């Protein structure tokens, strides 16, 4: 019930057929996000079905540019505002506009900690300049921005008798807005009704059901079994009678805005127990063998280490260019992400910007850990795969395209993907569009890949079935159930037989062929050569020759050597 | 400014006579506040007064108050009970059969500004004649996590009581005078915060971690803390040094973070107590641990490879009752360097125990202890044989950082022993502490030692005072010695003096290392002349070795490889 | 006063007594020393 939120700020969608697809995969089932709640670019007759139980953004809210008649957020509770859309906004109606949104339908809102209101070009709305925006906001921001628009273009019914102040959303009865802050009495910040008695204990946030600090409707700052308050319990206890330190059985991992058992993959544990994206510097991410990782203090010097894209060293570029290819010097885990722009195969003027080569990519041979998103967007037509990135592992995606993807080919000359050891794609979504070659897109394993239940392919305008299997666009039948990457036999990823030298064939060659390879559980190894060949028999057991019951010429007694 | 006030830990032991145990209490809680130890109040007689017992403001531990005599024991300005330290296993506030004959005892206890017990329970029993205090109700004070061990009884028998305030809730008034009553906090008070309250008001209520009231929501505003005390606030935890930025990425500053030294929390730990990476300062570090310094300040580091054996040492672990080093724990002490405790050398060892069965301590097993070499808490020897002349066990004793202290302020008390001379050769750092030397009979060689380059700590005494006297030890078989510094000496042996002005080879000192006259031929080096490479040949009226090398010789042993000279 | 199963737990020539009011075994020290069994010293004066 967690999802991490897109980034989309004002941009286009890359593929405005897999966008409502993609808010779908991600934001189904979700109730605390913790990004942002970003709706752009939506359409009419769009089954906005999955936003019915989002409670908790800990970002900005943004409905942008959309067509829809009604955003069903009902049930969304507290807005926090940890990042901000502009710099002093938290809740921004922008640019929706038969289409246009008719009502807001609001309900649950009441609580906004950090940010302003920007609610500008809707002339299809009616209720968004009579809602009472001191109750929603905090005691802090309460000289928040409140821009509303003004001009509505569609003079429509009043709000429904049956509730007074002519606070309402939109036209229903069970619609109108419940005061929670210009109703209480003395210095109570949140209350259910305008007597002392029902007001909500201080730790909750947007109001509450009883006196007592379980049962808050939204709460302030940690959450952790229901129990909600300022200060989460740490993993250390520290005991002032000797003066000692303790392991808190009863310490709980700080995630976000709550404080859970044990926060997922993709998030390094810390020795303060709250666990984050990234870690800080002078320590190392170092696995737990266990699945996940948590990353401690490292060694006295700690100098070098490999850094990427969206990093210390690399801040405002968000290309891969000759000017920051010496820093990828070999290095097998890259800090950070990787994105080819199509102005990084372009040669700019005025600027000593020179345009990558093929052959200029093989320092990304060594890499296997990428802890971002892989982008690309343009490739040259030398190699037709991603040979350069064969020997990538997994990949983490911390840092996300637009907040929500992971894997992202637009527009490429690629027709087999060629990705042979890549078998855990961490975090976000692989989205594929407007790739006109590529045919090798549903012969993936895309579910062995898979660590969350938010993440799903996304493919759209490739090669169709038509152009495949009568231009004979099918691999061998050794990748085992359909997983397959190219048509060569050397890229399937788990295949029934023998491996030799990271490629699948049929049978060893041990009681025949001219060499002799020696059988493991699931590769195939040469040995030495000079061991002598048994016609019908097992020939070579190690990779010493000592381990042969015949060898060719001499024979001594450390092993048989030509000479 | 809370001035530290150290407690007793002496539970129904009366201190000789009764006149004697009253002016040991006068004199140990006199002008002091907050109470780290424990309140004890017993054997106080009818025609004493009791007014230094008004300015305690807090103990830190159990208050036992037990077979008295005094009408009128004044803890008015008590605030808070901590209860850090149990009596049976649960109990706090035990007041204890205080009746004399006439059954006249302690009248009342006027304990106006307790408001609340964090730990422990209260046990109420045998007060014939007690007033205003079978009237109050303890829900108020006890939590309910330890409201059920909880038992009294009040049993008031001709005792002419007159009637409590009318003026006052619930009819529960400590004294009998005006306002004289209890300042409730818990139960006249709305449940929409887990803390405490000051009135009946819904959103006017204490803060979390405010314990025993406020006056005001504000943290400044606030009687105690409960858990960590920051500067003039009261706080959950204390920040650290080096939090997160939104802007650089990286680690910034402090606006407000300090350390955690206990309760309080400072902003610098003492060279002696171990920094941790969370920012508390600790006595002792992890059980898989490394304690070692990084840059300057004491540290500990996660230990690897075996990380074969730690010594809780006496009074903290598993040897917490154990009161003195025996026949029994020194087992336990063979392959020890650090002990990270303190060290009791009391005569129950030597004489034998009935009570707890135990052999008495051979007196050879003491050189186990020549092992360790660091003591982290005290050291408190008040036992040594007859025939041994020196304190010979404690030779490679290198520092004590007096982390635990006795009675909070001493950590070397070497007293009522029967040696001639100390003999701590290793002695060369004491971080915290006070350092007593009386009571001994033979023992000169302790004015001359000049403490003041010993400790680094300011604000550090000594006393030593009527061990052997001047005149004493002004024969021929006393003197300090000649040719070295009289910064320091700790026995008449040559090996003794702290600071040798002219040779310091080894643990002696000589009169000179002989580079004329003497067969092995010693560079000086740092004023210790050592030993040179062994395969240089000695010289005639020459300087032979330069310094520390094959490399340092004119005329080699037995064969030259270019500047070296070797063997073969 | 009490019994031989309490003999030898109080220290430094402190004798033993035994407590009615509480059923208790406790100790009298002589003038000088401090503690449950009169097994430390009072290191604050003089010896
Ligand atoms: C010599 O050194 C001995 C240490 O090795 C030391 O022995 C200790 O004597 C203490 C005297 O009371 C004990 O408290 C201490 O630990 C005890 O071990 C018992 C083993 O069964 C436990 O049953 C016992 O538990 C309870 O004991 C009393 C009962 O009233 C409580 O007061 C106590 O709080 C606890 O609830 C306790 O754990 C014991 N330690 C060892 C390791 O044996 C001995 O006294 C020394 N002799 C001297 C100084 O003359
Ligand atoms: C604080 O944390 C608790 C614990 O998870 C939350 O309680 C869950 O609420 C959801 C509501 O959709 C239920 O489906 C879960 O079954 C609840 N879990 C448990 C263990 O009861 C709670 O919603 C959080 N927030 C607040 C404001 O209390
Ligand atoms: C207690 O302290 C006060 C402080 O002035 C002093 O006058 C008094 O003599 C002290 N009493 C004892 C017994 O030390
Ligand atoms: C005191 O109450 C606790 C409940 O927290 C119980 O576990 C314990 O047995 C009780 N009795 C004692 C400490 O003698």
């Amino acid at each position: 019930q967690v999802c991490t939120g897109t980034d989309m700020k004002l941009r286009l969608p890359a593929s405005p057929e897999t966008h409502l697809d993609m808010l779908r995969h991600l934001y189904q089932g979700c109730q605390v996000v913790q990004g942002n709640l970003e709706l752009t670019y939506l359409p009419t007759n769009a089954s906005l079905s999955f936003l019915q139980d989002i409670q908790e953004v800990q970002g900005y809210v943004l409905i942008a540019h959309n067509q829809v008649r009604q955003v069903p957020l009902q049930r969304l509770r507290i807005v926090r505002g940890t990042q901000l859309f502009e710099d002093n906004y938290a809740l921004a109606v922008l640019d929706n506009g038969p289409g246009g949104l008719r009502e807001l339908q609001l309900r649950s809102l009441t609580e906004i900690l950090k940010g302003g209101v920007l609610i500008q070009r809707n002339p299809q709305l009616c209720y968004q300049d009579t809602i009472l925006w001191k109750d929603i906001f905090h005691k802090n921001n309460q000289l928040a921005l409140t821009l509303i628009d003004t001009n509505r273009s569609r003079a429509c019914h009043p709000c429904s008798p049956m509730c007074k102040g002519s606070r309402c959303w939109g036209e229903s009865s069970e619609d109108c807005q419940s005061l929670t802050r210009t109703v209480c009495a003395g210095g109570c910040a949140r209350c259910k009704g305008p007597l002392p008695t029902d007001c909500c204990h201080e730790q909750c946030a947007a109001g509450c059901t009883g006196p007592k600090h379980s049962d808050c409707l939204a709460c302030l700052h940690f959450n952790h079994s229901g129990i909600c308050e300022l200060h989460c319990p740490a993993l250390v206890t520290y005991n002032t009678d000797t003066f000692e330190s303790m392991p808190n059985p009863e310490g709980r991992y700080t995630f976000g805005a709550s404080c859970v058992t044990a926060c997922p993959y993709n998030y390094l544990s810390t020795d303060v127990g709250s666990c984050t994206l990234v870690c800080p510097l002078h320590n190392q991410e170092v696995t737990a063998e266990d699945g996940t990782q948590r990353c401690e203090k490292c060694s006295k010097p700690c100098a070098r280490v490999c850094y990427g894209l969206g990093m210390e060293h690399l801040r405002e570029v968000r290309a891969v260019t000759s000017a920051n290819i010496q820093e990828f010097a070999g290095c097998k885990k890259i800090f950070g992400s990787l994105a080819f722009l199509p102005e990084s195969f372009d040669g700019d003027p005025a600027s000593n910007t020179a345009p990558l080569q093929p052959e200029q990519l093989q320092v990304f041979e060594t890499l296997e850990e990428i802890t971002g998103y892989l982008y690309i967007s343009a490739w040259p037509d030398s190699l037709p795969d991603l040979s350069v990135f064969q020997n990538l592992q997994v990949i983490r995606g911390r840092i996300l395209h637009n907040g929500a993807y992971s894997l992202t080919l637009q527009g490429l000359g690629i027709s087999w993907l060629g990705l042979r050891s890549l078998r855990e794609l961490g975090s976000g979504l692989a989205l594929i569009h407007h790739n006109t070659h590529l045919c090798f897109v549903h012969t993936v394993p895309w579910d062995q890949l898979f660590r969350n239940p938010h993440q799903a392919l996304l493919h759209t305008a490739n090669r169709p079935e038509d152009e495949c299997v009568g231009e004979g666009l099918a691999c061998h039948q050794l990748c085992a159930r359909g997983h397959c990457w190219g048509p060569g036999p050397t890229q399937c990823v788990n295949c029934s037989q023998f491996l030799r030298g990271q490629e699948c064939v049929e049978e060893c060659r041990v009681l025949q062929g001219l060499p002799r390879e020696y059988v493991n559980a699931r590769h195939c190894l040469p040995c030495h050569p000079e061991c002598q060949p048994q016609n019908g028999s097992v020939t070579c057991f190690g990779p010493e020759a000592d381990q042969c019951v015949a060898c060719a010429h001499y024979k001594d007694p450390p092993f048989c050597v030509a000479r | 400014e809370k001035k530290v006030c150290q407690g007793t830990s002496n539970k129904l032991t009366q201190l000789g006579t009764f006149e004697d145990h009253f002016l040991s209490l006068q004199r140990m809680f006199n002008n002091c506040e907050v109470v780290l130890g424990n309140l004890e109040i017993t054997y106080v007689q009818r025609n004493y007064d009791l007014s230094f017992l008004k300015t305690i403001q807090e103990v830190a531990g159990y208050v036992l108050i037990a077979l008295n005599t005094v009408e009128r024991i004044p803890l008015e300005n008590l605030q808070i009970i901590r209860g850090n330290m149990y009596y049976e296993n649960s109990y706090a506030l035990a007041v204890l059969s205080n009746y004399d004959a006439n059954k006249t005892g302690l009248k009342e206890l006027p304990m106006r500004n307790l408001q609340e017990i964090l730990h422990g329970a209260v046990r109420f029993s045998n007060n014939p004649a007690l007033c205003n205090v079978e009237s109050i109700q303890w829900r108020d004070i006890v939590s309910s996590d330890f409201l059920s061990n909880m038992s009294m009884d009040f049993q008031n028998h001709l005792g002419s009581c007159q009637k409590c305030d009318p003026s006052c809730p619930n009819g529960s008034c400590w004294g009998a005078g005006e306002e004289n009553c209890q300042k409730l906090t818990k139960i006249i008070c709305a449940q929409q915060c887990s803390g405490r309250c000051r009135g009946k008001s819904p959103s006017d209520c204490c803060h979390n971690q405010c314990a025993a009231g406020c006056t005001g929501p504000r943290e400044s505003d606030c009687l105690v803390c409960r858990k960590f005390r920051d500067e003039a606030t009261c706080k959950d935890t204390c920040p650290p040094l080096m939090l997160y930025n939104p802007t650089t990425y990286q680690m910034d500053v402090n606006p407000e973070g300090k350390y955690s030294f206990g309760a309080t929390c400072v902003k610098k730990c003492p060279r002696n107590y171990v920094v941790t990476d969370h920012g508390s300062c600790v006595r002792a570090c992890g059980a898989d641990s490394y304690e070692m310094e990084e840059d300057g300040v004491r540290k500990c580091k996660k230990c690897e490879g075996p990380c074969r054996k730690v010594c809780n040492g006496i009074g903290i672990g598993e040897f917490k009752d154990s009161l003195s080093i025996n026949a029994t724990n020194i087992k336990h002490f063979k392959n020890c360097t650090s002990i990270s405790g303190d060290l009791h050398i009391l005569p129950v060892a030597f004489r034998g125990d009935s009570f707890t069965h135990t052999p008495p301590l051979d007196p050879q097993e003491l050189d186990i202890l020549k092992t360790v070499k660091e003591i982290t808490g005290f050291l408190l020897i008040q036992a040594w044989p007859e025939n041994r002349t020196d304190l010979h066990a404690f030779e490679n004793l290198e520092i004590i950082r007096g982390r635990t202290k006795q009675h909070g302020q001493f950590s070397l008390a070497v007293v009522s022993l029967n040696i001639t001379s100390l003999g701590l050769r290793s002695l060369k750092e004491i971080s915290d502490g006070d350092v007593i030397i009386s009571g001994n009979k033979n023992l000169c060689y302790a004015n001359t030692i000049n403490w003041k380059k010993l400790f680094g700590t300011s604000g550090q005494k000594t006393k030593i005072i009527s061990n052997r006297g001047e005149n004493s030890c002004k024969a021929t078989g006393q003197v300090c010695h000649a040719l070295c510094s009289p910064e320091g000496c700790w026995g008449p042996e040559p090996r003794d003096c702290v600071s040798c002005r002219n040779v310091s080879r080894g643990r002696e000192c000589v009169d000179k290392c002989n580079l004329l006259e003497g067969e092995p031929r010693e560079f000086v080096e740092n004023s210790e002349c050592i030993q040179c490479h062994p395969e240089c040949l000695p010289q005639a009226m020459n300087i032979t070795c330069t310094g520390r090398g094959p490399d340092n010789c004119i005329q080699c042993a037995h064969y030259i490889d270019g500047p070296h000279c070797v063997k073969t | 006063e009490c019994p031989l199963s309490h003999d030898g737990y109080c220290l430094h020539d402190g004798v033993c007594m035994y407590i009615e009011a509480l059923d208790k075994y406790a100790c009298n020290c002589v003038v000088g020393y401090i503690g449950e069994r009169c097994q430390y010293r009072d290191l604050k004066w003089w010896e």
